[PDB]
């Protein structure tokens, strides 16, 4: 298509711009000579930086949102304490019955 | 090849004079290297049984050595002595949680 | 300075399936002889079949990278010191800028190498206003 | 003999010997 | 395969792996000789004998034991005498490879 | 250690060892298409030639913007950075 | 003479590339935790 | 190279187990304790056959390094004078 | 103890004269000795002074407080370098040391709920005076607003023991216990919220990258640890209903140790990691402590120690990669090694120390914790597996990219390694190897 | 200059705004896709390759940032973490699915397992009884 | 050193005699070990057939 | 001496012997003061069942002493158990058969104190023992020994 | 590359390896430009043979070796005989 | 350190040393040679059979 070779050629020249840019302001001998360190402004590093800092305001309480907080987070947190208490409950009745024996008791911390 | 004595790099303590760079190294390295982890280490290696930790180790050898000769009991079960201890009757406690 | 555009033409796409297949038959075939008799074996087979028009040069050249795809190496060969080898990159070197941070001390060890630094910094400065000032 | 572009370690080796 | 496989066909002529003598010592009317220790037991505990080589001619692995720290660490200077210990294990691996066989035709006797 | 000369001399020889490349036509500043016959593959053919000669990757771009055996010097003495 | 490797390719990649193992260790089972570890952030750590 | 060539052969035979090297001292003394005791057939086979297999690669890690056609480019640098290198080479070949 | 006080409360008028920066911290330092000199202590409470004393525990805590403020004047160079307000710096860290040790040696419930919350007012000065981000009143306010939320009815609840009681102090409420949940809820919830749970963190990560150094020196240091001492002096007679209520805490606990330790690996912040981490390690603490063993409180205090050098070791090593390539981007913080050869070492001493590690306090402190977890239930072993092997799949990440590979292109020339830095990150972690040495000291506070 | 400064914004609902983001973006307008309108989606970013990692991407091309393979100012993706040079990441594509490895180690495992949990108690044996033990109670024979 | 198109530079006598040394050292052990013991390739101990016995003896 | 690695042996322990006994009898034993140290002896404050609810004296001192027996206990198992690692080092090959009453005495010894310190918690006070006491032999009187309890 | 050689030197039809296989490609119908580039790579004088390098490799020090087994065998005679 | 100076019953922070029983070939003095300690006192002492208590 040559609709692909303009838009391929536009994106090398603004590519081309921006490189020339970043050779300008990398090897500035004023700015490595004030002493203080620091990188080249980078718009697309801040960018990335603000995406991955401010995430609550594209935000809204939807279904696919509300399946995968509870399939990722509060579905394995119950399985989880229902499990530690069905097996902490089925030792305690054991252990308040009677059923077992005192030398033969596990975790005795000696 | 003779560098000139005016051109000092500094240390991490002060950037506007070389005497209270010295003078803050030296005293620093002094109050945290010489006294926080040589001699405070030097005094908590001779520190005296603040835990009884020999005492306990010291008194388990004496106690095996004396309670293995009586022959009642190397460890004892019992807090109290059996016939000390005034258990209640079973129609005093009625209803009450016997935990165990 | 010419950076590279990232248009490839059809000719280009098939010296690269070319280029790739050749390499991939170095990887199968160890003995250079063994690896010379198949390769002149693929070039008699592209030399048979440059003779076609371009949609069906398209459609087989598609077929030709699948087919390239199905018999790629799973250890294919690559140069050491090359990109994507054995052994590229294994130092990395600084900046000189930190030998502008060595203590007067330090650098009275190379006096002369640093009075010729100090020289070309001056140069360096005067060509950067003329490249970029 | 290539000179090496190496950071500098008078620092380091001046907090060695005050250590 | 082999003597693993028959087992699979044929159990009840084939006997198990480290298999007892099931039947009687003196069923084959030999009346044959009981094998005496010559090395009670205090010495073969005085020596520090691994409990897998407690066999009946211990006294031999003693012997060769105070060779090897008569010599040590140049211990093949008696050499040959290891074999000896060695070919007293072998006596006894025929005195095993007996009585596996034995019991085999005494399992074909009744078969 | 290298040198321009020994280079050259190796982008020669490497040349001059191809049998469908005429050792009197052939020159520094000879152009591998116009001024001698070569197919579209024979070029790649020249190419991995030069990789396995000098021992490194030549990508497709640099492999098409690599027309004359003096480009090719100055692409292997860029690479390997020499220029004495 | 016939490249006894060429020829099944299917069992020589498995034979070769150490019964696939570095694929299964390494872009296996590594998009599972790390994935998952975005959905923590996105749902639950700034979302709910 | 000579002696690093010698080095690689007596590594590899010594891995091959030729016989009264130490590999051989050490892989007949598990093999026929295996053979005098209760061992699986799979396990049977998987020691056995997996010698094999060791033998195979080591002859073929020879055949392509050693003995063998260079497939190399032009230049190389393959020398043998670094000799304290080949001295720690010659005190854990006399150790082996 | 009035020493110490009275030392503090002598050393507070170093601030308003000019030119005193740096012998505040060599008097701390001295008193940080003399404290360390000061050692005779066992599991009562000695040195009864009025209404102050101190046990094994508050020992090893004011002594904690007292490095990790002395080492908090020795990273913040910064602030004496540009003319930033040195005297009320020096007045704020003075004064918040002062209300750690007088919430740390309190005798009583009371006075140990007043400095503790009386505390959190210079971390709030710090965090908007001395940070360096337009968010810092999205981190003071989320922190004060927490803390403050869920310990407000901490106070009805103390006043609700009192009533019940007679007593304040800590030993008479050791005899007595009580079988309600909202007391149980009081006095438990402001102390869950100050360790870091895994629903209440958010404070956190939002507080530790906005702070300062010294911000991030004073939270990850020694108030997560205000909410692991005011846990360990109020389980004790809220054992009952902690054993009804605590499976739904360790639970939480572990999924979200191992969820937040998921969460590292997708982080491009150093000093938003090193704020995660903190979650992990006192996830560990928090699981152990509701087991009520004698291994889970004893290796919950010593790692609570162990982890209040770490955390702020690793915090002063993002300080000094922030100072000199202008951001806290983990990907700018890349290859290190041939910036910095020499912090390398630092780097992984620290960060292994975030670990287990082979000669730290917190491997000794992580072995007799998973004791008692491991002891309270089997289930735990699918689970503590998975966040102690996520740890340092997490805490290797952050020296693997930040001190190793190709360098960042385009950064500007910065200065080298100082010795005060060197000196700094040597003191959080020498620390950490000398004192598996007398490790009866710092664990058998019991 | 700071993070409140340059933030993604709203969402592009009309093609005004689209046009504003891209070029905010330093992206062409055709390049630039925002992400879904969904609770976990961002709104205004852009939505770069998620085809393969950085291995995939050309390394001899010249780039203003060798490390991460970035020019200067072009827009990071999203999950740059997960699809970064160092994990989750291939230089060419896999010639098989993502099934076929797994199916194929645990159908050998499995054949491996079952042939020899099946033959655990055919294992062989010399020709040879029991190894006879000294005891005081029981005695044993030679045989000569 | 660099070689192109031809073999190395000729070794020195030190590498040669370093390898006939280590070599001869070799072969030496192997052809010694053959000579003194011989038995230990082969069984050290005679194998009897175990259908070689006679049933008269014990059956 | 019966061996030349034995003779080597004996020659490099005397060779270290030497000078360290020089050191010790000639510098070390002259010039050291003669001082006595003591074993620490506490006499038996009455425990937590003698004495009221309302009084803090008795159990802060009836606490102490309940820390204290416990630290003699954990010692007393400490002992018996590196009793049984000595028994296992110094009889290596027939560790089976003489170590069996040692091990014996150990595991009573951990019964014992699984009976008296077990299930009590980090916090361990004396009167919870006690409790604990109280309600083991009041369920050892109705419901037989812990083990075949209904 | 010190004293590089020309073109005139190598020569296909000295080695076999490589005339073996332009005999094949000639039956095939085909020609082949670069095996003039490999000629160096088969040199029975700089490389020697395949038969020559096992020769040299599994019988490097076989007769040295078998030199001092004599060597041995007579000092033991001597001694232990 | 290690041979006068080692770990005894008065101190838990030493070097504790325990040491295996050497093995008796003849030709040694005493081979006939049972266990010379029995009792359970003997057993990890750590010089407690010395004390003037
Ligand atoms: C989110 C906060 C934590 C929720 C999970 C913890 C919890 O409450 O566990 C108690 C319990 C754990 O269950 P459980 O163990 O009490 O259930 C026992 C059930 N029987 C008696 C039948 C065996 O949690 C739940 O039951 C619900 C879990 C959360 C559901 C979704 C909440 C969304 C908000
Ligand atoms: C919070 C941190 C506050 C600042 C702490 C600064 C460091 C203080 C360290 C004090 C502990 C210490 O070093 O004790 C010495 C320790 C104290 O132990 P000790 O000698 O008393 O031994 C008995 C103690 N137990 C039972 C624990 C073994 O000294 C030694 O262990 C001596 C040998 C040291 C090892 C070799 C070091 C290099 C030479
Ligand atoms: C939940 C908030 C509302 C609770 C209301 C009930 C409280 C009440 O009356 O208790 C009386 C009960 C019983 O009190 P009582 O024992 O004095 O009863 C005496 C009897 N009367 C009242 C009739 C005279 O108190 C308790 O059980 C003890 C707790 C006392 C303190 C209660 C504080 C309430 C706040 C609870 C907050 C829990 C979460 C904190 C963290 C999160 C904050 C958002
Ligand atoms: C030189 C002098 C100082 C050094 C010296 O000799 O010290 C002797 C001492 C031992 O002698 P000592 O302890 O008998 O001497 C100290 C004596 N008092 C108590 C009176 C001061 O220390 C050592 O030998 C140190 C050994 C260290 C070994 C490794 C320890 C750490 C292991 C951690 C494992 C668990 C991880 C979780
Ligand atoms: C338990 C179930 C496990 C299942 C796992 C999956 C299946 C495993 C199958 C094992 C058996 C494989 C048999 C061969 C199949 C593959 C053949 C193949 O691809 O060969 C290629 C290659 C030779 O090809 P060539 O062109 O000559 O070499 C140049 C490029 N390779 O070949 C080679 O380079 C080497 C091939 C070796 C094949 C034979 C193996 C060694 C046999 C002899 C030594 C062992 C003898 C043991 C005897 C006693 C046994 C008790
Ligand atoms: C911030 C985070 C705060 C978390 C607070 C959690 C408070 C809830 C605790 C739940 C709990 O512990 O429930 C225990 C209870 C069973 O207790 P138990 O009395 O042992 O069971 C009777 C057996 N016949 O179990 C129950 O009562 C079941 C509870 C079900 C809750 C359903 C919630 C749906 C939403
Ligand atoms: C049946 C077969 C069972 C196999 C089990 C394998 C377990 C995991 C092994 C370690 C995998 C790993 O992380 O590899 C390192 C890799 C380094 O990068 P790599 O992928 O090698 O580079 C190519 C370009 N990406 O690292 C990465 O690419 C990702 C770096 C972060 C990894 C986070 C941890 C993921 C571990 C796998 C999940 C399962 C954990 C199980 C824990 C059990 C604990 C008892
Ligand atoms: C190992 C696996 C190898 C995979 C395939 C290799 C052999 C398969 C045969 C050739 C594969 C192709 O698709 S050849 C390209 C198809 N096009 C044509 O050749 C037809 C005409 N098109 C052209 O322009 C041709 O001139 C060329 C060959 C494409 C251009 O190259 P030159 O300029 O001739």
């Amino acid at each position: 298509s040559n609709e692909e070779q303009e838009f391929i050629k536009r994106k090398h020249e603004a590519t081309l711009k921006l490189r020339q840019e970043f050779l300008k302001q990398s090897s500035n001998p004023y700015r490595h000579a004030t002493g203080e360190g620091g990188t080249v402004f980078d718009a697309g590093l801040a960018r990335f930086q603000a995406m991955r800092v401010s995430n609550y305001e594209h935000f809204k309480p939807t279904g696919k949102s509300f399946r995968t907080g509870l399939f990722a987070v509060v579905l394995p947190i119950a399985l989880y304490a229902w499990a530690l208490k069905a097996e902490r409950d089925g030792r305690e009745e054991k252990y308040r019955t009677g059923q077992v024996a005192y030398k033969d008791r596990q975790f005795k911390f000696i | 090849a003779n560098p000139s004595p005016k051109n000092w790099q500094s240390y991490g303590f002060d950037y506007k004079d070389q005497v209270e760079d010295r003078k803050a190294t030296k005293s620093t390295f002094f109050v945290t290297v010489t006294l926080c982890l040589v001699w405070g280490s030097f005094y908590w290696a001779y520190l005296p049984d603040t835990q009884f930790r020999n005492w306990a180790q010291r008194e388990g050898f004496l106690e095996l050595r004396r309670r293995e000769l009586a022959g009642v009991d190397l460890v004892s079960p019992n807090y109290v002595d059996p016939a000390s201890i005034t258990l209640p009757s079973d129609e005093d406690l009625g209803d009450t949680e016997i935990i165990i | 300075a010419q950076v590279p555009l990232a248009i490839v033409s059809h000719k280009r796409q098939v010296c690269s399936l070319y280029k790739r297949a050749l390499r991939n038959l170095e990887s199968w075939y160890d003995r250079r002889n063994v690896y010379r008799y198949r390769a002149v074996q693929l070039r008699a087979r592209f030399d048979e079949n440059r003779s076609k028009d371009l949609g069906e040069g398209i459609r087989l050249l598609a077929c030709g990278q699948r087919e390239l795809f199905e018999t790629r190496h799973f250890q294919p060969r690559n140069f050491a010191n090359s990109a994507g080898g054995c052994a590229f990159e294994r130092e990395v070197i600084p900046p000189d800028w930190v030998l502008d941070y060595w203590h007067p001390l330090e650098k009275a060890q190379y006096p002369e190498y640093f009075a010729k630094r100090e020289q070309r910094k001056k140069e360096f400065v005067t060509w950067w206003e003329k490249q970029y000032g | 003999h290539q000179m090496i572009i190496k950071p500098s370690r008078f620092q380091w080796d001046k907090f060695k010997d005050l250590l | 395969m082999g003597n693993a496989l028959t087992h699979y066909m044929k159990p009840d002529v084939m006997p198990g792996p480290d298999v007892v003598p099931t039947f009687d010592p003196l069923l084959g009317f030999k009346s044959r000789k009981e094998r005496v220790m010559i090395a009670t037991q205090e010495e073969m505990e005085s020596a520090k004998l691994p409990l897998e080589f407690r066999d009946y001619c211990a006294h031999l692995a003693i012997a060769y034991q105070a060779c090897r720290s008569d010599t040590f660490p140049f211990v093949y200077k008696c050499a040959h005498q290891k074999h000896e210990y060695l070919t007293c294990e072998y006596e006894d691996y025929v005195l095993r490879m007996k009585e596996f066989e034995r019991e085999r035709r005494l399992l074909e006797r009744q078969k | 250690p290298l040198s321009l000369k020994l280079i050259n001399e190796r982008v020669l020889l490497v040349l001059k060892l191809y049998d469908k490349i005429d050792p009197s036509k052939l020159n520094v500043e000879s152009h591998f298409i116009n001024d001698l016959g070569l197919d579209s593959l024979d070029h790649v053919e020249v190419i991995m030639a030069m990789e396995d000669e000098f021992g490194f990757e030549i990508p497709d771009s640099d492999a098409e913007k690599l027309l004359k055996p003096a480009d090719i010097i100055k692409y292997v003495a860029d690479k390997e950075d020499v220029y004495e | 003479f016939l490249n006894k490797s060429l020829f099944m390719y299917n069992l020589s990649t498995f034979l070769g590339s150490m019964w696939f193992m570095p694929y299964i260790s390494t872009y296996g089972m590594i998009f599972y935790p790390l994935n998952y570890g975005q959905l923590v952030v996105k749902s639950f750590d700034q979302g709910w | 190279m000579p002696l690093t060539s010698a080095c690689f052969n007596v590594s590899n035979l010594a891995l091959c187990g030729m016989p009264f090297l130490a590999g051989f001292y050490s892989k007949d003394m598990i093999l026929e304790i295996v053979s005098i005791s209760n061992v699986n057939m799979f396990s049977f086979f998987l020691y056995y056959f997996s010698t094999g297999l060791t033998v195979s690669y080591s002859f073929r890690l020879v055949y392509y390094s050693m003995t063998g056609d260079l497939n190399c480019g032009s230049l190389n640098m393959l020398n043998d004078e670094s000799w304290i290198m080949l001295r720690g080479m010659m005190g854990l070949l006399i150790m082996s | 103890m009035l020493k110490i006080i009275f030392f503090l409360l002598f050393l507070i008028p170093f601030c308003f004269i000019n030119n005193m920066y740096w012998m505040v911290q060599i008097m701390m330092f001295f008193i940080s000795f003399i404290f360390l000199l000061m050692n005779n202590f066992m599991n009562y409470w000695s040195e009864i002074s009025y209404f102050l004393g101190c046990d094994m525990l508050s020992y090893g805590l004011i002594l904690l407080s007292l490095w990790i403020c002395s080492l908090m004047l020795l990273a913040s160079e910064m602030i004496n370098k540009h003319n930033n307000y040195k005297n009320l710096f020096l007045l704020n860290i003075i004064i918040l040391l002062l209300l750690l040790i007088l919430t740390f040696s309190s005798m009583s419930l009371f006075m140990f709920y007043l400095f503790f919350e009386s505390s959190l007012i210079p971390t709030l000065f710090l965090i908007l005076g001395w940070g360096y981000q337009p968010e810092r009143l999205q981190a003071g306010l989320y922190l004060l607003f927490y803390t403050l939320l869920v310990s407000l009815p901490m106070l009805i609840g103390i006043f609700y023991v009192m009533n019940k009681i007679g007593s304040m102090n800590f030993y008479l409420m050791n005899n007595f216990m009580f079988n309600y949940d909202l007391l149980y809820f009081c006095l438990l919830c402001a102390f869950l919220v100050k360790m870091p749970m895994f629903l209440v963190h958010l404070w956190l990560p939002k507080a530790h990258v906005e702070a300062p150094v010294s911000g991030s020196m004073i939270l990850a240091g020694i108030m997560l640890k205000l909410g692991g001492y005011g846990m360990l002096r109020v389980i004790s007679f809220l054992q009952l209903m902690n054993l009804k209520y605590s499976f739904v805490w360790i639970s939480i606990s572990l999924v979200g140790g191992v969820l937040v330790s998921l969460v590292c690996l997708r982080q491009t912040d150093l000093k938003a990691l090193i704020a995660y981490s903190s979650v992990a390690h006192m996830g560990i603490v928090l699981s152990g402590l509701l087991t009520m063993t004698y291994w889970g409180l004893c290796g919950s205090y010593t790692l609570m120690i162990a982890h209040g050098l770490c955390s702020s070791g690793l915090f002063c090593l993002a300080n000094v990669s922030y100072e000199r390539l202008g951001s806290r981007s983990m990907l700018i913080n890349k290859g290190l090694l041939n910036f910095m050869p020499s912090m390398t070492l630092w780097w992984f001493l620290l960060s292994s120390a975030n670990m287990a590690a082979p000669p730290t306090l917190n491997l000794l402190g992580e072995i007799s914790l998973l004791n008692s977890i491991v002891s309270w239930s089997w289930i735990s072993m699918i689970l503590l597996s998975f966040l102690s092997f996520f740890s340092a799949a997490y805490t290797l990440y952050l020296y693997s990219f930040s001190q190793h590979g190709k360098l960042f292109s385009g950064v500007y020339s910065f200065s080298s390694g100082k010795i005060r830095e060197y000196l700094l990150m040597l003191l959080h972690w020498l620390p950490l190897n000398l004192l598996i040495l007398k490790s009866e000291s710092f664990m058998l506070w019991l | 200059g700071w993070n409140k400064d340059y933030k993604p914004g709203p969402y592009p609902q009309t093609e005004k705004e689209r046009l504003a983001a891209a070029k905010k973006y330093y992206l062409l307008p055709e390049e630039y896709k925002p992400y879904a309108d969904d609770g976990l989606g961002y709104g205004d970013y852009p939505k770069l390759g998620y085809g393969l990692g950085v291995e995939a991407k050309d390394s001899y091309y010249p780039w203003d940032y060798p490390e991460h393979k970035r020019n200067q100012h072009e827009p990071i993706s999203a999950d740059h973490d997960l699809y970064s040079e160092d994990r989750w990441s291939q230089a060419e594509p896999p010639r098989y699915s993502n099934a076929y490895y797994f199916a194929c180690f645990l159908g050998v495992m499995s054949g491996c397992l079952a042939l020899y949990y099946w033959l655990d108690d055919k294992k062989m044996y010399r020709p040879v009884a029991a190894k006879q033990y000294p005891s005081p109670g029981v005695k044993h024979y030679t045989f000569e | 050193v660099v070689s192109y198109r031809n073999g190395p530079p000729p070794h020195s006598k030190a590498t040669k005699i370093g390898a006939l040394t280590v070599g001869g050292a070799m072969w030496w052990w192997v052809i010694w070990h053959l000579w003194h013991e011989p038995d230990h390739i082969t069984g050290e101990f005679d194998y009897p057939n175990s259908r070689k016995w006679s049933n008269t003896e014990l059956g | 001496p019966r061996s030349p690695m034995a003779s080597f042996a004996e020659s490099v322990l005397n060779v270290i012997d030497g000078p360290i006994t020089w050191f010790r009898e000639s510098i070390v034993e002259p010039n050291q003061q003669k001082q006595n140290w003591y074993h620490q002896r506490f006499r038996r404050v009455p425990t937590i069942d003698q004495c009221y609810t309302d009084d803090a004296v008795c159990r802060f001192e009836a606490d102490q002493q309940f820390r204290r027996d416990r630290m003699v206990d954990n010692e007393i198992v400490n002992i018996l158990r590196q009793r049984f690692e000595d028994c296992t080092l110094y009889e290596a090959p027939d560790h089976m058969v003489k170590c069996r009453p040692l091990m014996d005495q150990y595991e009573k010894a951990t019964e014992n104190w699984f009976i008296k310190y077990g299930d009590l918690g980090g916090y361990a006070n004396a009167k919870t023992a006690y409790m604990k006491q109280k309600h083991r032999l009041i369920w050892e009187r109705r419901h037989g020994p812990v083990g075949s309890g209904m | 590359p010190y004293t590089v050689p020309h073109a005139s030197t190598y020569k296909v039809e000295s080695v076999p390896q490589l005339v073996e296989v332009k005999e094949a490609l000639g039956r095939q119908g085909l020609k082949d430009p670069w095996l003039r580039n490999e000629v160096w790579r088969y040199e029975p004088k700089a490389f020697g043979t395949h038969r020559s390098r096992l020769n040299t490799f599994l019988f490097r020090g076989l007769g040295v070796g078998f030199c001092a087994f004599l060597a041995t065998v007579a000092v033991e005679y001597a001694l232990g005989i | 350190y290690f041979k006068y100076n080692q770990n005894d019953w008065t101190r838990k922070g030493g070097w504790r040393v325990i040491h295996s029983r050497k093995q008796c070939v003849p030709g040694d003095e005493g081979y006939p040679k049972v266990s010379d300690r029995s009792a359970p006192s003997d057993y990890a002492a750590r010089g407690f059979n010395e004390s003037p208590l």
